[PDB]
RNA sequence: CUAAGCCGCCCGGUGGAUGGCUCGGCUCGGGGCGCCGACGAAGGGCGUGGCAAGCUGCGAUAAGCCCCG
RNA sequence: ACCGAUAGCGAACUAGUACCGUGAGGGAAAGCUGAAAAGCACCCCGGGAGGGGGGUGAAAAGAGCCUGAAACCGGGCGGCGAUAGGAGGGUGCGGCCCGAAAGGAAUGAGCCUCCCCGAAGGAAACCGCGGCGACGCGGGAGUACGAGGGGAGGGGACCGGGGUUGCACCGUCCGUCUUGAAACACGGGGCAGGGAGUUCGCGGCCGUGGCGAGGUUAAGGGGGUUAAGCCCCGUAGCCGC
RNA sequence: CGGCCGCCGAGACCCCGGCGCACGGACCGAUUGGUCCGUGAUCGGGUAGGCGGGCGUGCCGGUGGCGUAGAAGCCGGGCC
């Protein structure tokens, strides 16, 4: 269950950034690869071409905020994000 | 699950009517204890409600708690989210979430709080 | 309170290089909506500046 | 204007009010003649009052009675003859009548429908003792408040 | 009292990411790494390249949960890998042959972590 | 339609808590300034205002007198 | 990164004043109208103090003046109230009363009727038999019922909650030393404010962070600044090898 | 006094639902952690005392805001 509440487009760096939360009742957090999944699925987005920057559960909550980026192309990628970032997402 | 929610909340609700209000012993006695009805662990080496006797009162326990799936959620079964203006207003969820306009807020900024409220379908707990 | 000299110079290193990060800037509260990029380097003309 | 009354549902077109304050009266008597009065017709409370002076019929005492003996006659029981207090509250009665005249209220159609005595501030003075002990010697002080309504 | 365990985000992330590869691959020289690095502050693991070159052998890969400190002298070609590196530590070692690398690069470097030894 | 009495709410009195305010305190690296008196000191007493009691200021020229700015 | 009128100097104010002691000496309490006095003209009553009208003000904030809490006192309203016994309460419900908002609810409340599933548990009518008897055994039957979990129909405004009181059962106050407290053991008229593990030096240990066979500066100096913040230097010294 | 029959009677024992805790596991957090699953007949009284988490108050550096269309404070109520 996603709902994302922000989409905003970066022209300047050539990425769009996503605010979204997961609403998993009785679930425990979502893995990386399946939010991954799901939301380049539903957005039509590309796989090699996207990370997700954060996902963040805060106490007895349900509901867990993510944030995502899509950038442009894998130039864009490879100069902005870093190596760490890099290597969680197994995109290099 | 909405028929496990429901279930929930209705054992939600039977446990908080049955639970009493926990406040400290002898608080009937004074006018400087019955001005402030709070709750106060009984300390003494003599104290009956320390000692836990039938025929007076309890004291809170960790077993009274709500069940976790609903536990701080509006009798309605919505949760509240406290807003100062139209901005946190607009980040509410409209399905799961309702709210509830800050005390301090004056007329003029409440009146386009619920106005755009409505006009999102945001339920409001306190409509003016 | 004390602190020592080589902890604050990599403080402050860990500071200037935060402060090229667009989401930390962002996440701090800062409006950078038309700023061309970060960080933003200008030509030496502006220290004469004095209006 | 300077202090309020007890009484909410005032109404001025039929109703009239008068007030004493600061009294040196005792505030207990008061409060049993109050009590007494509470009720009764003004004309009625007037010759009470004057009866009470005149020392031709005791006031009840139903609250601070002690040591106090009793009266011939039913209902006595503990009683007594508040002079001052009726004095004061004659003049209280006096002025509240003026001022339903004033208004346009028939004086003989007047009912009691509020009267009250409150304590009011302590005047304080001291009186030697034995043993060079200064002791309290304080007087309290009455405020009185009546309000009366035209009957139909 | 409490353990509160790595305050440095990067070391928690690193511990996290060596649980994550561990569960992935199917091995425990990971796991038990992210819990070398995980015990207290005032014990973490120091090693000397003295110790190095006196237990490794020529082209063998070395995971310090720790600091590498550079007190002694080294002869090997080792590739070592760990949190801290000594400035002296990696100046002798790359003079010797070897590669003074992070956790994460060997990780990438060696998923599995085969013929990987482990010094405290 | 119970007399006194008991508990709760409202109104009024008594009282002066809380809140807000602050020309006053407290503490400081740095900077400034540091002795008066027989040419009669400091500290005091008493006087002094049209109506003037206290404090403050003045000294029979007495909440003041004169001169340059 | 001090206090905010019981705090901060004892003194925010006619404070080292009033006042106590022959004397050395000791030493309080006490801040606030309003933007502007616009500080209530005139009428009735009262010996007066004052009371009632009527005016000023956005608001009496009315000088007994910003807000006006608690204790206490008087009145009004709701409940009980002169044959009933326990520290003044605990569990459950009944009577009377309140119930706009913030709780649920006409997208349906209490309530009435019907159907399905069902844990642990679990009858009886009747039939046969055993026992001197209370009674028991086999079938009925693991059936009727059963905490709770679901569905349908009818009706159309309460339910939750609150004040008081009644009934049944239970309950000998709070803190404290003590083996032992209801104690005929001590501290306990009420309310409001104040009130008790702080600072330095040395040492042991732990949580974390930096550098690492090295670690770290002290006093002090320079740059810059409204400033004591900020930057660089400073190997004396101390610990370790 | 020697035996028997049936009932009544706890927070004990059994069952359903909920909470926390101890241990292990998966996934996820830019400073102690968070969500979910598994086991608990062999976890749940407690004085002295030890340990972990959380609530409240004044002020400072930031960050996001409310208020004369009514702040703080105070009085009676609803919800968590």
């Amino acid at each position: 269950e996603i709902r994302i509440k922000e989409i905003k487009e970066n022209k300047l760096i050539g990425r769009k950034e996503i605010y979204f939360e997961i609403y998993h009742p009785g679930e425990p957090t979502p893995s990386r690869k399946d939010v991954k999944g799901k939301l380049v699925a539903m957005l039509d987005l590309n796989p090699e071409t996207t990370v997700i920057q954060y996902i963040r559960s805060y106490f007895g909550s349900y509901i867990s905020k993510g944030y995502a980026k899509a950038y442009d192309s894998k130039e864009r990628m490879l100069y902005i994000e870093p190596e760490y970032i890099l290597i969680r997402d197994g995109l290099i | 699950d909405e028929k496990e929610f429901k279930r929930l909340l209705r054992v939600r609700a039977r446990l908080k009517r049955k639970k009493p209000r926990f406040l400290r012993q002898e608080w009937w006695r004074y006018p400087k204890f019955k001005n402030d009805p709070k709750w106060r662990r009984p300390k003494g080496i003599d104290s009956k409600m320390r000692l836990k006797l039938k025929g007076k009162p309890r004291s809170p326990s960790i077993g009274w708690s709500s069940p976790k799936l609903v536990r701080g959620l509006h009798p309605s079964g919505y949760e509240e989210v406290l807003v100062h203006n139209v901005k946190e207003l607009e980040a509410l969820d409209p399905k799961r979430q309702a709210a509830r306009i800050a005390h301090t807020v004056g007329k003029k900024k409440r009146i386009e709080i619920i106005k755009r409220a409505e006009e999102l379908g945001i339920k409001v707990l306190n409509p003016r | 309170e004390d602190i020592n000299k080589k902890e604050k110079r990599l403080a402050l290193m860990s500071a200037i290089a935060a402060t090229a990060n667009y989401d930390l800037v962002r996440a701090r509260g800062h409006i950078i909506d038309n700023v061309p990029q970060l960080p933003l380097i200008v030509v030496d003309d502006l220290q004469k500046v004095q209006k | 204007k300077r202090f309020g009354y007890s009484f909410q549902n005032f109404d001025p077109k039929r109703m009239a009010r008068a007030s004493a304050r600061d009294l040196r009266i005792s505030p207990k008597l008061a409060v049993e003649v109050c009590r007494e009065l509470r009720g009764m017709m003004l004309n009625d409370a007037l010759r009470y009052l004057d009866d009470v002076i005149a020392l031709k019929r005791p006031v009840p005492l139903k609250r601070y009675n002690d040591s106090q003996g009793h009266k011939p006659g039913k209902g006595f029981g503990p009683g007594r003859y508040p002079v001052k207090v009726a004095k004061a509250i004659k003049k209280v009665l006096l002025n509240v009548k003026n001022n339903a005249v004033q208004k346009g209220l028939d004086p003989d159609k007047l009912k009691i429908i509020h009267i009250a005595a409150h304590k009011g501030p302590v005047l304080r003075g001291w009186y030697p003792r034995a043993f060079g002990r200064a002791t309290p010697f304080n007087e309290q002080t009455t405020h009185i408040e009546v309000v009366v309504e035209e009957i139909r | 009292m409490k353990r509160t365990g790595p305050t440095d985000p990067n070391l928690r992330r690193l511990i996290r990411y060596l649980r994550k590869k561990s569960n992935e691959y199917g091995v425990k020289i990971w796991k038990d790494v992210a819990w070398r690095l995980e015990r207290p502050r005032r014990q973490r693991a120091e090693v000397n390249v003295s110790k190095i070159n006196r237990y490794a052998n020529d082209g063998e890969m070395i995971v310090v949960p720790g600091s590498v400190l550079g007190a002694g002298k080294l002869e090997k070609k080792v590739i070592v890998a760990a949190w801290k590196f000594s400035e002296t530590a990696r100046r002798k070692i790359i003079e010797a042959g070897g590669e003074a690398i992070t956790i994460e690069e060997l990780i990438e470097r060696n998923p599995t972590g085969s013929g990987v030894r482990i010094m405290e």
